[PDB]
């Protein structure tokens, strides 16, 4: 354990850069939304916002930029957003799959 | 400080155990004299941990209260800075409220109130001494072998000049769920800022929603907001708590919830003093007995 703010910010940007299903997939989420169960996108999107915000909060606190302790440890943010990355690369799999029908 | 040197010096090599913090870690240890002890080693990430280390020295030199964690000693030797306290057997209040593990089931309503009263007594004393805690939370309320509550962590606490009446002005500090919104939106700090914070702990005790700020459910994310949405106008909800069953006398439930609602008033002007908070809590424990 023992997670650095530089390490954290690195995992933050990693999530932000990967929170993006490709064009031809999104083209058919607002046009051929596979069922209803695939709100899994828009639910994940908002969750990823929540994750990224809390991560950004965490950083400022560690850096000394702000005095608001977000409420969880730095390793809890990495564990949350490293998790969130899988969620995206599953969406991208789930969509490719469901749309190829 | 009446007596000056309580400077203990370098024990052993570290036995990996107990809690972890953002600025430094905490270990259990036994001293040469057999005393079970708690070492807040603040060497991990020196991002102005220096300031908070010194703050927790001078604030805690007023070491004379049953509901304030007693400082045993400090370090500041060969780059290190460790603070030393008596080991609290039962850990923190959060641990006993829908955290995780250790059986024999949940706490009782009496026990819960006895804790809230004890915590109030500590905070009230701090206000007597113009010390504003600023970081009141379930994590920061420790309890011993006999479950006597003790207020810990003073790295963020502030001392005033006028003593009691202080409505001072500084940078915003605290934990996300517990920040006095008036202190957040305006930058004005008051002793009543601890009252809002304690107000959250109150509902945290009640609902066992010891998660407080919860980024999963509906518009019920903020505990200090979802609970007010009820025991204020929406319901006076008996539905908000876990399995405290039919164990709370309805009249004490109203009293406890009413107090906790009053603590969370948006403006600090309307909030009760910890003094009154204290009397209210004792009276709510009292409100568990008499016939028609």
């Amino acid at each position: 354990d023992n997670v650095t703010s530089s390490q954290l910010l690195s995992v933050r940007h990693q999530l932000a850069e990967s929170a993006g299903l490709p064009r031809d997939q999104h083209e058919f989420v607002s046009s051929q939304a596979p069922q209803s169960l695939r709100n899994r996108y828009n639910n994940l999107y908002s969750h990823t916002q929540r994750t990224l915000d809390m991560a950004d909060m965490q950083h400022r606190y560690m850096t000394g930029a702000s005095g608001i302790n977000p409420g969880m440890l730095p390793h809890e943010n990495v564990d949350d957003m490293r998790s969130a990355i899988t969620d995206w690369s599953d969406m991208r799999e789930a969509l490719q799959h469901a749309m190829g029908i | 400080p009446l007596v000056d040197l309580e400077e203990a010096t370098n024990n052993f090599d570290h036995k990996f155990l107990i809690g972890h913090g953002v600025f430094g870690k905490v270990y259990k240890g036994v001293l040469r004299d057999g005393a079970k002890v708690a070492l807040k080693r603040r060497t991990p990430e020196s991002s102005q941990g220096i300031e908070e280390f010194e703050t927790e020295i001078e604030t805690l030199s007023f070491c004379r209260h049953p509901h304030l964690v007693s400082l045993i000693g400090f370090c500041d030797e060969r780059n290190e800075m460790i603070l030393i306290y008596k080991y609290m057997e039962n850990g923190n209040l959060k641990r006993h409220l829908y955290g995780s593990d250790l059986p024999t089931m949940s706490m009782s309503w009496e026990q819960r109130l006895e804790i809230c009263i004890g915590a109030a007594r500590g905070l009230h004393y701090l206000h007597t001494r113009a010390i504003i805690h600023r970081d009141v939370k379930s994590i920061n309320i420790l309890l011993d072998e006999n479950f006597v509550p003790k207020i810990t962590d003073f790295g963020i606490s502030k001392k005033g000049t006028e003593l009691d009446q202080t409505h001072l002005s500084t940078v915003v500090k605290g934990t996300l769920g517990y920040i006095d919104p008036e202190y957040f939106i305006k930058g004005r700090l008051t002793e009543k800022s601890d009252v809002y914070s304690f107000g959250v702990v109150l509902f945290e005790v009640l609902c066992a929603r010891s998660a407080i700020v919860q980024s999963l459910p509906r518009e019920m994310v903020n505990l200090a907001e979802w609970a007010v949405e009820s025991h204020n106008n929406g319901q006076l909800e008996q539905i908000v708590d876990p399995n405290l069953a039919d164990k709370i006398r309805p009249e004490s439930l109203r009293k406890f919830g009413d107090t906790a609602v009053k603590c969370l008033a948006l403006s600090s002007e309307d909030r009760p003093s910890m003094g009154d908070v204290l009397w209210k809590l004792e009276y709510a424990l009292r409100l568990q007995e008499s016939v028609i």
